């Protein structure tokens, strides 16, 4: 049954082997080819192993492996795959020892455990009330971007969006709340941030929609304004001009009924879900709601809707019966700002006892690769936030951490007796190969390099004046979550079919 | 290039992997054809290795690196070949991480001189202490390498034979002492309980007739027992291709004109002639082999007589008597010549009930003998199971950071490979080499620093103090020498060319 | 030890091994005959054993049936001794004939 | 066709790339096995390319000039190989382009034509000038035991190396000359130097305790018969019925035996030595009269001893004339390496010497000795020559870098001909890097920053990786190897290139 | 015979390592490959993968009923099963016994069993505080194997004073299990209400 | 298939020599042209090197 | 270490019938086949038969010592030392 554990290192470390070449500015890209035909090439380690259509399913695991990495850290995927690897080669000789992986699996949790102790002393805590920092280590986080010089205005944008929806000691904070809306039009010099929401389409594109309203209320109706259809089989037929009027005026009175519903329950603003199924408001609802100044917004995407149900404080309406006014939401100021036909909607001023932390900004720029890459380049800066939110504190990077972990770890052990000793001191050498990918992609000296850091080490330090500074959250997820990965692959003594 | 060092490696190591599992007191032994169909089996790598026949050039490095040392140590033989393949297996690493193999080879020969200097501190005296104390120690120290052969029954009765045959072939002053001094000699049949430790030599002879005396007659108070060596048989000659009583008065009135009484030839004597001798009390022995003849004038002071009329007093091997004792019910019946003074060679008395057991235990006591060699030149003492290679990687393992270079690396694989000769022998003795690897070095670190020893002999612990195992000092510094020298002229070969047989 | 006990308990069932391979030579029944000799050999009255002749368990002291001391000495010692020169071998050599 | 061509471009760099690693002093060794069984391991290129017996006829031509490289000069038989064979591989691209292949070796001859030029512009002619008599070998000598074992022991290694060279005539030198017995066990500071001849001491027959080793001045004469009593193979035959006629014929034989024993003592001589080995009867009469004999001597000693008192070998030892023997100042039989050793001192009219090395082991004496002898080849041609040029990547380098100037003047395909015999030159420094551990990307690059700065006599440091010049390094190079090299490996070249088609006849 | 008894030993070796608190985990994968999933379940794992063996079918539904009745130890069940069937052979073949002197054999064995565990069966029914122990250490062998063993510690005390509240029938109707996603394991608490 | 190592490196500029070898012929005014056949059977000539490039049908995903 | 199992159970299998009064006797045949014989002495059986495995041969050669000192049960000798290695 080894064979099944032999082969699973084998074939997961032969996918490690082509991504630790990828990694950092200086990586090596990989061409993949996808069985319809299209050619894609990039040096990003998780869409590499999305669009590789892993069959194998050991191999499967560095994928959700690398997804968690993003959605926690939300840097490092390429090097957490690298040292899950390491693992699996190191553990490779310790099989022919006649070592049982359960204690090669257990070895890894002593040595985790301790690792994230080690990174905390060499590591230097710092403060989110000093802003000085802050905005240095994320503008310098915007290097990998086509935007050098744009990236400066950038930075201090992303902190203080976080430090006015953080307190002082906070541990979970969700970038999912902020919604990036991109825009054609506009520049990036020109960039706002929005209090309660921002929505991605128009309001109402005909005359007489007022398009702003001073103190409206806003929430989710997720009915829908159109005559009636019933599931059974109709048969319309008019031959009189009479007959059409007729028909007509009860569907106006269908039309208006649920107007006068809302009219009555002062609402300012309307939301309704976009549905391809049927029509959403006829355009002789849109007429009457016009004299009753009430604003509409149509052609809300369903990824949107739990969005606007959370950070408004409203609740979603299924049906006009239900709907009361206590369900809805508040907003101070609502209008809508074109900007080269931009015709973009913004609300502020929530001022509600369920608001949470929600705050939207606004991208805007010329051409499609603007505001698309830059939706990505301001994604990054908030992770780097995150990690410094978590936990306090960062790291000098460059694979400097890795090899003073392996030093500190292999000199501490040699007190143990037994097999302490043995298998325990085996983790410190698959942290070798962290620095050993960067020196090689760049060109460097295997190595000659590594040899030259260890010999900084016992007399410098962990640095730091080239503005080169990775968070610790990448470094504590990182080994974290490899000592997981490679504990679930040698659990695994079999492969049957079954069904 | 590149298959060039893939297949030394993997061809050393295949090698390499035969004497594994027989290095230590518990090793295994192994089965041995000789050409002839006879079957041997012995745990000595001195016969494997020369026995096997291989034709390949890398392992033919191997025979070498112990051929030399069988004369120098021969307990090193097949502990230096698993100790140069450890090397080589830290040295495949280091060519796949872009290192090259000059580096490799420049980085063990400081590792080597760096941990000389590590025991030299730690090393202990024994005879500089008292002389008794020197054979307290030493007496038992044989009793170590005869735990691993049918000895081990007998132990207690042989260790006294090492000690005292190597004393007589020494100096207070000179304190010279050499292989080719001690004759190892032994034949088939008897039992282990009845060898003794006799001084001098043996010609395995009834003497001939009954009737001649089974003591030698002092010869009115003469000095000692004058024997005659000669390459021709006393009897009336005889051609070798295809009057007598005459013959046998002119033979005998040359040797009592010498003063000799006991008559040693290379041939059989005449019935007849051995009538004349029991009234002269001229006793005669025959049938000698021809080496025999040079080892008698060596311990006797005599010389070689080619022919009767070169007869001469300064020419015969004087000795304290020659007398003829039974051993048990054997029809043997050898002859037992001694000396009561000082000489200048021994032979051992060993026995055996079967052929292979007769050289075991000849082989085995002959280690032992090489062991006090050393003991004597090198007053500087260690006990080296065990402890050397845990002592020996703790010491390098520390200094190589200190280094900031690329020997560092290879310091760290050398610690690493000397730790694979405690693990061998903790395979050896039934336990786990993991936790034996550490129990070694975590009792070396707390307490103190000691000789701590693997379990294989067994003992409540696994320190060898009080277990009285002892390796000399000079043997572990030429045993780690020749591993590391070799080590360097197997990466020295960068091609390999072999041509046919014609 | 740990590692002794099935070496030591691996002879006890070694030595029923002969009386066993006897029956089966005989042509009676080895699993019947040698478990019910043991039962009443285990705990006092040591007397009979297997027979040969009528298939049962009779006693050896009234058929005359004995053996030498000297000789079953020989018989469990050579035995024990040959078997482990056999097991410590794990290789073997043979050089080329001639 | 270009087929036959292109199979000797792969058959010069298979023989050439066995060469590379044996070429420096810190290189890889080769490893040859004869048809005759028996190992042998050398880095000289003479001794490799004799062993290999290639039957590629372009192949052999790299062996023949070998030859040719070991007769004239004798050093650098590994370097002219790699030479002559780096033009295979610059020209085989130029094949490919439709570049014929004499105008490529046309181009050769010019450029070896001015590297030659600018050889003697780099060799300077110094002799007293900053140098004394003493240190100007001594200093030489220590450059080739560097980085090697013998470097904390090369302090009293020099002292016996300079001397064996001033124990010879000036004028003329051979290696062979200096004999070296390998000494199994001892302390390797404490080899001495004989001024005699020794030899193994094989003789295993017993009559030990006589004959002292201690003499003043001894004969020594050659022995041709076999002294002791019975023959090795033939014998007498003789039938007789009487008792007494049986000791006769023992005494017989002994007494044709004796006759030619007892002339040896007519002679006088105390020194007996025989390519035969000599019985217990011999020694047995010569231990009364303190007469030495010593058989089992090997032939290559004998010649030795005729060299060295002058001495001469008598069939028989009647007519042996007295000029014929010889005598030495001292004689001592030295039991250094648990084994006895005769050897001659004090010989004036010795024309060949022998030095005694020891040391741990056997091999590791015999890398010793090897060493050695690059070093005497060192100190031999620093008298012989005074003409001396910088070697270790100093003249290497400029002989490249004056040819890229000369071909800009040069136009047509010499141009690029020129400047790849210049890119050519570079495998020499290459495998000197690589041989011994250092990059050959960083040297090659940086060595070039300070050749280009007008001072051509900068080369490779070969004990610590640096740039630098060689010149305080102590390494000399005579002329006439960068000379001789330059046309061996032309010639060579230009025979490889000339061959169009290769035939071979079965029978 | 060959059939059924290799038959039982190859299912055995399948659920081994799913044992003990330090056993391992058995991965299965299907024709579509995406509904692979890793759990120690010995009764999801014998359920899932079909067989054609008929005797291999006997143990499936035993262990039903056995995980009806409590629900775990039913791979112990399934081992031990199949270490009397593997010794089965050795007894068959080379000890020449009959299959029914076998049948025989464990139903005597089975009493010496139960003895065993009877005499070995201690109680203590004053201190009602030590019997509140044994119920913490029962729980901690209960919750072994599983994801839960981190905060086990934590968890003993839960599963410990959630059945001293019930005091009448066994019947498992009165705990019921809600499961929220968000939060760490060790937010879980005992409510009543 | 995956291909990883130097083995795809010598594939690179294999597939990148034959598409290169197109356009030395017609570099320059003395330069020569070439026809591109189709599969249906036609074929055009052209000297302008990026109208062949433009037509030119090249399998790896290198060149 | 499969052929030093399978070679000295090989040897005891021979003998393993011989055993006791009631065993059974084995028949040798040669090339000749006219020397063919019908015997159960184990000395006889084992020093007749030719074997390729040299470690069978340490077992028959010890055997001979063994029949040397006492000369009956020697085929019990032969099984028993089979025996410890079977269940090896």
């Amino acid at each position: 049954p080894q064979e099944v554990r032999k082969a699973n290192i084998i074939a997961a470390r032969s996918v490690a082997d082509a991504i630790r070449t990828s990694l950092g500015p200086k990586g090596m890209d990989k061409m993949i080819k996808t069985s319809r035909g299209e050619i894609i090439i990039s040096n990003d380690g998780h869409t590499i192993l999305k669009q590789m259509a892993i069959l194998h399913p050991v191999a499967r695991m560095l994928v959700e492996v690398s997804a968690a990495q993003d959605s926690e850290a939300g840097d490092g995927t390429t090097s957490v795959v690298i040292l899950t690897g390491a693992l699996l080669g190191a553990a490779e000789r310790l099989l022919n020892k006649g070592i049982h992986p359960t204690i090669i699996a257990d070895s890894f949790q002593s040595a985790a455990k301790r690792s994230v102790d080690i990174l905390l002393e060499m590591c230097h805590k710092v403060s989110l009330s000093d802003r000085e920092q802050l905005v240095r280590a994320a503008s310098t986080s915007l290097s990998s971007k086509i935007v050098s010089q744009y990236s400066s205005f950038l930075a201090p944008l992303a902190v203080d969006s976080v430090l006015k929806i953080s307190d002082e000691n906070s541990k979970n904070v969700d970038l999912n709340d902020i919604r990036l809306v991109k825009k054609v039009g506009g520049t990036i010099d020109d960039t706002e941030m929005i209090d309660g929401v921002v929505l991605t389409q128009t309001a109402i594109k005909s005359a007489g929609g007022p398009t702003r309203k001073e103190k409206a209320k806003i929430g989710l109706i997720q009915f829908q304004i159109s005559p009636p259809k019933p599931d059974t089989e109709n048969n319309i037929i008019v031959n009189d001009y009479r007959q059409m009027d007729k028909i007509l005026k009860e569907e106006r009175a269908y039309l208006l009924n649920i107007c006068k519903k809302i009219k009555k329950a002062k609402c300012n603003v309307l939301l309704i879900q976009k549905s391809i199924l049927r029509d959403a408001v006829n355009d002789l609802a849109l007429h009457f709601l016009s004299k009753l100044n009430i604003m509409v917004v149509k052609d809300i995407e369903r990824e949107e809707i739990e969005f606007l149900s959370k950070g408004l404080g409203c609740k979603p309406i299924a049906d006009i019966e239900l709907f009361t006014e206590d369900r809805l939401g508040s907003a101070d100021l609502v209008e809508e700002i074109d900007s080269d036909g931009s015709k973009i909607v913004r609300v502020t001023g929530i001022r509600n006892n369920n608001a949470r932390p929600t705050v939207s900004v606004v991208i805007r720029g010329a051409n499609n690769m603007i505001i698309d890459e830059t939706e990505r380049s301001l994604h990054d800066a908030l992770c780097v936030i995150r990690c410094l939110v978590k936990e306090r504190g960062l790291i000098a990077g460059g694979g400097a951490p890795e090899i003073e972990i392996s030093r500190r770890l292999s000199k501490e052990a040699r007190s143990m007796e037994g097999v302490q000793a043995f298998i325990w001191q085996e983790f410190a050498s698959a942290l070798e190969v962290i620095p050993t990918t960067l020196a090689e992609n760049a060109g460097l000296n295997s190595i000659k390099v590594v040899t030259e850091l260890r010999s900084k080490h016992e007399n410098g330090e962990l640095n730091y004046e080239e503005h080169i500074l990775q968070p610790v959250l990448v470094s504590t997820s990182a080994i974290t979550l490899a000592s997981e990965c490679v504990k679930s692959i040698l659990r695994i003594d079999d492969i049957a079919f079954s069904r | 290039g590149l298959e060039a060092k893939k297949s030394h490696i993997l061809a050393a190591r295949s090698v390499a992997s035969i004497i594994k599992t027989s290095l230590g007191p518990r090793g295994l032994d192994k089965i041995l054809i000789s050409p002839d169909g006879e079957i041997t089996i012995t745990n000595d790598g001195a016969t494997i290795l020369s026995q096997m026949e291989l034709d390949n050039e890398i392992a033919k490095l191997l025979v070498q690196l112990s051929k030399s040392q069988d004369d120098e140590i021969g307990d090193g033989t097949t502990g230096v070949v698993v100790l140069a393949s450890a090397l080589l297996d830290q040295a495949l690493e280091l060519i796949q991480k872009g290192i090259h193999p000059i580096k490799i080879a420049n980085g063990f020969d400081e590792a080597a001189k760096l941990a000389i200097s590590k025991l030299e501190e730690t090393c202990d005296d024994i005879s500089a202490s008292n002389d008794e104390l020197f054979r307290d120690f030493l007496l038992r120290a044989a009793k170590t390498s005869l735990g691993s052969k049918i000895v081990s029954k007998d132990h207690d009765r042989f260790a006294e034979m090492a000690v005292e045959a190597v004393i007589n072939v020494m100096d207070k002053d000179r304190k010279d002492v050499d292989f080719d001094l001690i004759k190892m000699q032994g034949r088939v049949g008897g039992s282990i309980s009845d060898s003794k430790l006799i001084n001098g030599v043996i010609l395995d002879k009834d003497f001939s007739h009954p009737q001649m005396p089974k003591c030698v007659l002092p010869k009115e108070g003469s000095d000692g027992v004058k024997l005659a060596i000669l390459t021709c048989p006393f009897e009336p000659p005889k051609p070798k291709t295809k009057y007598e009583q005459d013959k046998f008065k002119e033979m005998i009135d040359d040797v009592k004109k010498a003063g000799a009484d006991v008559v040693i030839c290379q041939w059989g004597f005449d019935d007849e002639a051995n009538h004349l001798l029991l009234q002269n009390d001229l006793p005669a022995v025959r049938w000698v082999g021809g080496q025999e003849l040079e080892h008698i004038a060596i311990s006797t002071n005599g010389r070689i007589v080619p022919r009767f009329q070169d007869l001469s007093k300064d020419k015969l091997g004087t000795c304290s008597r020659i007398y003829e004792q039974e051993f048990g019910t054997t029809k043997d019946r050898m002859l037992i010549i001694e000396q009561s003074k000082e000489t200048k060679t021994v032979t051992c008395f060993v026995r055996g009930s079967n052929k292979m057991i007769v050289d075991e235990a000849e082989r085995a006591l002959h280690d032992s003998l090489c062991v006090v060699r050393n003991l004597v030149k090198d007053s500087r003492v260690v006990y080296g199971g065990g402890a050397a290679e845990v002592t020996m990687s703790l010491a390098v393992s520390e200094e190589a950071d200190k280094q900031r270079g690329i020997d560092q690396y290879a310091f760290r694989g050398f610690a690493q490979a000397l730790d694979t000769i405690p693990m061998t022998l903790a395979e050896n003795s039934g336990l786990d080499p993991i936790g034996t690897l550490s129990t070694l070095k975590s009792k070396q670190l707390k307490e103190k620093i000691s000789n701590i020893g693997v379990d294989c002999l067994g003992y409540g612990s696994n320190d060898m103090k009080e277990l009285f195992v002892v390796d000399p000092f000079i043997g572990k510094k030429q045993q780690i020498l020749l591993a590391t020298q070799l080590c360097r002229m197997i990466l020295k070969i960068d091609n390999v060319i072999i041509s046919g047989k014609d | 030890d740990g590692k002794k006990s099935l070496a030591v308990e691996a002879f006890a069932r070694a030595l029923r091994q002969l009386p066993t391979i006897l029956a089966d030579n005989a042509g009676f029944d080895s699993s019947e005959l040698v478990s019910k000799l043991r039962s009443s050999i285990y705990n006092g009255i040591s007397t009979s054993g297997l027979d040969l002749n009528n298939g049962t368990i009779a006693d050896m002291r009234q058929l005359g049936i004995v053996e030498s001391y000297k000789l079953k000495r020989a018989v469990v010692s050579s035995a024990s001794e040959a078997a482990e020169v056999l097991l410590r071998v794990d290789n073997i050599i043979r050089a080329r004939p001639r | 066709g270009k087929g036959q061509i292109i199979s000797n471009i792969n058959a010069c760099v298979a023989v050439q790339e066995a060469l590379k690693p044996t070429l420096g002093p810190l290189g890889s060794d080769i490893l040859i096995v004869t048809s005759n069984q028996k190992t042998t391991i050398s880095n000289d290129g003479a001794t490799i390319l004799k062993l290999l017996d290639v039957v590629h006829p372009a192949a052999k031509t790299l062996v023949d000039i070998s030859r040719a490289q070991d007769a004239e000069v004798g050093d650098g038989t590994t370097s002219v190989t790699i030479l002559a064979g780096e033009l295979m591989k610059e020209a085989k691209p130029f094949l490919e382009e439709g570049i014929s292949s004499h105008l490529i070796m046309k181009g050769y001859r010019k450029a070896v034509s001015l590297a030659v030029e600018k050889i003697n512009e780099l060799a300077v002619d110094i002799t007293s000038e900053k140098s004394s008599g003493r240190e100007l070998l001594e200093r030489c000598a220590r450059t080739a035991m560097s980085s090697k074992l013998i470097h904390n022991n090369a302090d009293f290694f020099v002292k016996m190396c300079v001397d064996a060279v001033l124990s010879l005539d000036r004028n003329d030198l051979d290696d062979k000359l200096i004999g070296i017995k390998k000494i199994p066990g001892g302390a390797m500071e404490e080899s001495l130097f004989i001024n005699g001849v020794a030899f193994k001491k094989t003789f295993s027959y017993a009559g030990f305790e006589q004959q002292p080793k201690k003499f003043n001045n001894p004969k020594i004469l050659s022995l041709n018969v076999e002294l002791e009593l019975k023959a090795e193979k033939d014998n007498a035959e003789v039938r007789v019925e009487h008792v007494e006629d049986y000791q006769a014929i023992v005494d017989a034989e002994w007494q044709l035996i004796f006759e030619k024993l007892r002339q040896v003592e007519e002679t006088g001589a105390n020194i007996v030595l025989s390519k035969l080995p000599i019985g217990d009867l011999a020694t047995q009469f010569f231990a009364d009269r303190n007469i030495f004999c010593a058989g089992r001597v090997s032939a290559d000693d004998m010649n030795r001893v005729i060299q060295a008192v002058g001495g001469s070998i008598q069939s028989t030892t009647s007519d042996i004339k007295p000029e014929h023997l010889g005598t030495c100042a001292l004689f001592e039989e030295m039991q250094i390496g648990s084994e006895r050793y005769n050897l001659f001192q004090g010989c004036p009219q010795a024309k060949t010497c022998t030095l005694l090395l020891r040391g741990g082991a056997e091999q590791v004496i015999a890398e010793v000795e090897r060493s050695l002898h690059d070093a005497i080849m060192i100190v031999k041609r620093a008298l012989q020559n005074k003409l001396i040029v910088a070697g270790g990547g100093a003249t290497e380098m400029e002989v490249s870098k004056c040819l890229r100037d000369y071909s800009k003047t040069i136009a047509g395909k010499q141009q690029m001909i020129i400047n790849a015999f210049a890119k050519a030159l570079e495998v020499i420094p290459r495998q000197l890097c690589e041989n011994a551990g250092f990059d050959a990307i960083e040297i090659l690059n940086k060595l070039r920053l300070a050749h280009s700065k007008g001072e051509k006599w900068y080369g490779v440091v070969f004990e610590t990786e640096n740039i630098g010049d060689n010149f305080a390094k102590f390494v000399w190079e005579p002329a006439l190897v960068k000379i001789n090299a330059l046309n061996s490996a032309t010639e060579a070249t230009n025979l490889i290139l000339s061959v169009d088609e290769t035939i071979t006849n079965k029978g | 015979r060959l059939s059924a008894f290799v038959g039982a030993i190859a299912v055995g070796d399948l659920v081994k390592s799913t044992l003990g608190p330090k056993g391992m985990d058995k991965l299965l994968q299907s024709a579509s490959s995406n509904t692979c999933m890793v759990t120690n379940d010995g009764a999801t794992i014998l359920k899932s993968i079909p067989l054609d063996n008929p005797a291999a079918k006997v143990l499936v539904n035993i262990s039903k009923v056995q995980d009806d009745e409590v629900g775990d130890g039913t791979t112990s069940v399934t081992v031990l099963s199949a270490e009397l069937l593997r010794e089965a052979e050795k007894l068959i073949d080379q000890s020449k016994i009959h299959p029914q002197t076998i049948i025989e054999g464990y139903r005597l064995a089975s009493a010496a069993a139960l003895d065993a565990l009877t005499k070995a069966a201690v109680d203590n029914s004053h201190d009602k505080t030590m019997f509140r122990e044994d119920l913490i250490h029962i729980a901690k062998t209960t919750l072994s194997s599983k994801i839960l063993s981190q905060d086990k510690d934590h968890f003993a005390e839960l599963a410990t004073n959630a059945i001293l509240r019930l005091k009448g029938s066994t019947n498992l109707e009165h705990i019921q299990i809600i499961k929220i996603l968000g939060g760490k394991l060790s937010d879980s608490f005992l409510d009543e209400g | 298939e995956k291909i990883s190592g130097d083995d795809i490196r010598n594939q690179n500029v294999l597939a990148t020599m034959a598409v290169a070898n197109v356009v030395k012929s017609s570099l320059g005014p003395v330069g020569l042209d070439k026809m591109l056949v189709d599969d249906i059977g036609d074929f055009t000539v052209t000297n302008d090197g990026a109208t062949i490039l433009s037509l030119l049908d090249v399998q790896h995903p290198a060149g």
